C-alpha cells in the first residue's frame, strides 16, 4: 500500500509484431464505467501515459 | 520512378525478389493493370508503408 507508483526497478517481456505498416499519430484508450441503471456517466478510474 | 512513387525497399533489405514474364495472362489481354503513380506528396514513400 502506497500513495503512488512506489519506487522500484522491473523488467517488461514481449507478445506480438503485428507487422502492419501504417502511420499512426494517435492514441486512444476507453473502458464504460456508466451504471445505466442509476446514470450514465465516468466513473472513479485513472492511468498513467508517457 | 517505380519505387519512389509507389513501393520502397529498405538499404538493408534482406530477402529475394523473384519476377517472371506474364505475357499470357490478364496483363495483356484485355486487362486493366494500373496503379502506376508517378508523383509524390512530400518525398519518396517511406519503404514498407503503404
Amino acid at each position: 500500500l502506497v500513495r503512488d507508483l512506489p519506487q522500484g526497478f522491473s523488467a517488461l517481456e514481449p507478445l506480438v509484431d503485428l507487422p502492419i505498416g501504417i502511420n499512426i499519430t494517435r492514441f486512444q484508450t476507453l473502458l464504460a464505467l456508466h451504471n445505466s441503471s442509476s446514470g450514465w456517466t465516468a466513473g472513479a478510474a485513472a492511468y498513467y501515459v508517457g | 520512378k517505380i519505387a519512389d512513387y509507389n513501393y520502397k525497399l529498405p538499404d538493408d533489405f534482406t530477402g529475394c525478389v523473384i519476377a517472371w514474364n506474364s505475357n499470357n495472362l490478364d496483363s495483356k489481354v484485355g486487362g486493366n493493370y494500373n496503379y502506376q503513380y508517378r508523383l509524390f506528396r512530400k518525398s519518396n514513400l517511406k519503404p514498407f508503408e503503404r
